[PDB]
């Protein structure tokens, strides 16, 4: 019945938020202060969490799921009785989790060493980045690209080959059809009266997304491939696609590491206030101080008054071991803590910025129960983030909050160099997430058999990318492993969805805060109903479907890129006046060894 | 490593009275089945325990309480507030309470 359902959840949710918060509070004192004796504190406190929960899981399926009606009741009780793992056989379960730590530490420890000199090797991290973001050797980056797959990407081929079969299996015994379909069991909602969402829907909501981005993104394709072959003449088409080792890092993703090759005004100075912050004694305490009084403006709470204390915003003043990594815990009973190490500079101004909007979101959502304490899907947590970033780095924020000249000019040619990028980070971006994820569905439903994986992931690369491979791959290849999260058991769909969700909620909040000019000049400081718009949503958790939750801000039930399209309006005009004589497109027939 | 000797309780069978008060410590039963002293699903210990711990965001450190409650019966008088006696005069007609 009904009611020994709410009877049981409410002695799971005071179990829950203390063994939780002690499991949370090792995990701090491991990660600011680094022993052993404190990592031997973290796993046995991080157990008796794990353990638990599995105790808990194991006692939902005593209720139905189907005879609940009150709809948070229902959704409390579906995330805890997720069985996940442990429905394949002890023998195969053992051998996953054998699978998941070689690929991992193949990813982290394989070595590339130099045919010149083989006592001299380099791991990707410390060397092989190195050289894929700051090269200009054509020769160089050639033997980087290709060394790191033909060396480590070799041997995570029979191993990616065992893993697509047993994320089958466990997604078929828990009723998907495969475990592409498991991942999109996110964005589901069951039942609500016109705001459902199926998990087939995904599919078809990326692409009809995407073929508005499409005109957009040929015109950057277009401008950064006539900027290429000046920086690589005698190597690059002026009608096909770009190579795949000239784009500023080790896979594509983004292309911010050409901005020096790319830049539209180099005899412009692209805004850094990072000089008038040394100039004025800013210490590592105005930083956050000057962050709060930005949320504070908009109609927001302070920090908790725990927060000035349990914090750690520098690196200690011991030489003291502590993983200096930005980040925002929510350990739990209310105690909210952020943990970086900042320096003085606009970089770490901004990424304040963006650290408190993680605790901002954190606040509003902790009166609900504990199993609803996220974000409504997984793609919102980091877009309400970055939309306070955006809202910081603009010189009408940074004139007013004193770091700007009251007699600054801002012309139309630092505008074109700002909105170039971000475009470069934004829109860069976009046909990777997209490609990869369409060729991740396609290996676990089946369509691509694998004697046709190397096959089918370059053909779509020249249609959809646009970028065409150095040297042929055959089938002993496994490019797609090559990336941490492919290797490392990640879904990637959530990097598409968040870029979306970011300009659609700062486009519904700059109508809010009435504003005149474009979009990328908005400002929503010193306004109170646009944070009583933001407010709304923010206190929602996953109580509601996220379709619902999208209404009380944009006023759709739908993502669109509409907005995203808005913002890059003033670039896009721009980039159809330099490609003139340019050509928009691409063949996929050119080689650069086929000739 | 939290004060777990403050404890509350979190299921009863019915709403108490006005000032009543009930330290039983009976193993509560949610559904049907019988419990039979015993734990189990819908079988719970009655009484759970704040874990009070120094680093706590406020509204989860703890909060001491006094409740005065003052009653009138039909007695003929009791405890009250404390007069307060002004300076006595002498040699001048004078609006006097003694
Ligand atoms: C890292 O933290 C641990 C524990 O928080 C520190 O180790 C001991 O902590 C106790 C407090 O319970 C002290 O009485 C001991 O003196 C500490 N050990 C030592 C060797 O000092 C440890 O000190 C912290 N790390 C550093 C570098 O101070
Ligand atoms: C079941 O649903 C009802 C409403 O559909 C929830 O009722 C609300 O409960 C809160 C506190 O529990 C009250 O403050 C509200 O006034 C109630 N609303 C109404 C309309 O009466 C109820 O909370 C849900 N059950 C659970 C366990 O959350
Ligand atoms: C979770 O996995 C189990 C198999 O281990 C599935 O079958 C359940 O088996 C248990 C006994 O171990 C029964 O009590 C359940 O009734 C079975 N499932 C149900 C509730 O029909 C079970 O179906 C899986 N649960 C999910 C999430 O589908
Ligand atoms: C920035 O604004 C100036 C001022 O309008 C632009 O200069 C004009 O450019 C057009 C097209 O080349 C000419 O027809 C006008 O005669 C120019 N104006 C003047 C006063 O000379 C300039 O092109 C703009 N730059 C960008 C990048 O948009
Ligand atoms: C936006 O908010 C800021 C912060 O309160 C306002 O800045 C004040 O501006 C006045 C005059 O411009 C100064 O005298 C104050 O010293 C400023 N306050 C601080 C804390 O620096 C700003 O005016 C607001 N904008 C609008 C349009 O009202
Ligand atoms: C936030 O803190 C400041 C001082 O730190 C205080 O003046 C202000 O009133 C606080 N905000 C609210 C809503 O009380």
């Amino acid at each position: 019945i009904e009611e020994q359902a709410k009877t049981f959840l409410d002695k799971f949710n005071h179990e829950a938020e203390d063994l939780f918060y002690q499991s949370s509070l090792a995990s701090w004192n491991y990660n600011t202060n680094i022993t052993e004796e404190n990592v031997q504190n973290m796993n046995n406190a991080g157990d008796k969490w794990s353990a638990f929960l599995k105790e808990q899981s194991t006692l939902a399926q005593m209720y139905p799921l189907q005879e609940i009606q009150n709809l948070t009741v229902k959704l409390q009780l579906q995330a805890l009785q997720q069985n996940g793992s442990s429905v394949l056989s002890e023998d195969k379960s053992k051998r996953l989790n054998t699978i998941l730590n070689t690929m991992s530490t193949i990813y982290s420890t394989g070595k590339v060493c130099n045919p010149d000199n083989p006592q001299e090797c380099l791991l990707l991290e410390p060397g092989l980045n190195e050289i894929m973001a700051n090269s200009l050797d054509y020769n160089e980056r050639l033997w980087a690209w290709e060394s790191w797959r033909s060396e480590v990407g070799k041997q995570l081929r029979p191993l990616y080959e065992e893993y697509v079969v047993l994320k089958n299996e466990m997604a078929r015994a828990n009723h998907y059809e495969d475990y592409g379909d498991y991942w999109r069991g996110d964005y589901e909602v069951n039942g609500v009266d016109g705001y459902d969402y199926s998990r087939g829907q995904l599919i078809e909501d990326v692409e009809h997304t995407f073929e508005e981005i499409k005109p957009l993104y040929e015109h950057l394709h277009a401008y950064v491939r006539a900027k290429l072959m000046n920086a690589y003449p005698s190597y690059i088409s002026p009608i096909g696609c770009l190579p795949a080792h000239l784009l500023g890092d080790m896979w594509g993703r983004f292309w911010t590491n050409l901005y020096s090759l790319t830049v539209p005004f180099g005899q412009k100075p692209n805004i850094d206030v990072t000089d008038a912050m040394v100039d004025q004694a800013w210490d590592a305490q105005r930083i956050f101080k000057e962050a709060e009084k930005f949320f504070v403006s908009v109609g927001l709470p302070n920090m908790t008054q725990g927060f000035w204390e349990n914090s750690m915003l520098t690196d200690p003043g011991n030489v003291q071991k502590a993983v200096c990594h930005p980040t925002a815990w929510d350990l739990g009973k209310g105690d909210f803590r952020i943990l970086m190490c900042t320096k003085v500079t606009m970089d770490d101004f901004l990424t304040a910025h963006h650290e408190m909007g993680h605790i901002q979101y954190d606040m509003a959502y902790a009166a609900q129960p504990f199993l609803l304490r996220n974000g409504a899907n997984e793609g919102f947590h980091e877009a309400v983030g970055e939309i306070m970033s955006l809202s910081a780095a603009t010189p009408k924020h940074l004139k007013s909050i004193g770091l700007l000249s009251p007699d600054f000019q801002e012309d139309n040619e630092t505008e074109i160099n700002f909105l170039l990028k971000q475009a470069l980070t934004i829109v860069g971006t976009l046909p990777f997430t997209y490609m990869l994820e369409k060729w991740r569905w396609m290996v676990f439903k089946g369509e691509i058999p694998k004697d046709q994986w190397m096959k089918k992931w370059w053909e779509m690369k020249r249609e959809i990318v646009g970028v065409v491979e150095p040297v042929p791959h055959d089938e002993t290849y496994c490019d797609p492993a090559s990336l941490f999260h492919v290797s490392n058991d990640y879904s990637f769909i959530r990097y598409y969805t968040r870029t979306l969700y970011q300009f659609q909620f700062q486009e519904a909040l700059c109508q809010a805060a009435k504003h005149e000019g474009p979009l990328h000049k908005c400002d929503i400081s010193n306004s109170t109903e646009a944070g009583q718009k933001l407010f709304n949503m923010l206190r929602l958790g996953k109580s509601e479907p996220w379709t619902l939750a999208l209404e009380n801000v944009v006023g759709a039930k739908n993502m669109n890129v509409r907005p995203l399209l808005n913002y890059f309006e003033p670039l896009f005009t721009w980039l159809k006046d330099q490609n003139k004589n340019s050509f928009v497109g691409w063949s996929t027939d050119w080689s650069p060894y086929a000739d | 490593g939290g004060n777990y000797n403050y404890l509350y309780r979190l299921f009863r069978k019915s709403n108490l009275k006005p000032f009543e008060r009930d330290i039983s410590t009976e193993i509560y039963q949610a559904g049907s089945t019988p419990c039979n002293g015993v734990e189990g699903f819908n079988c719970y210990f009655p009484l759970q325990s704040y874990g009070f711990q120094p680093t706590n965001g406020v509204g989860y450190q703890p909060y001491r309480v006094v409740v005065l409650s003052f009653e009138l019966l039909h007695a003929p008088a009791t405890v009250c507030g404390p007069k307060k006696s002004t300076n006595l005069v002498k040699n001048k007609c004078v609006n006097f309470n003694f």
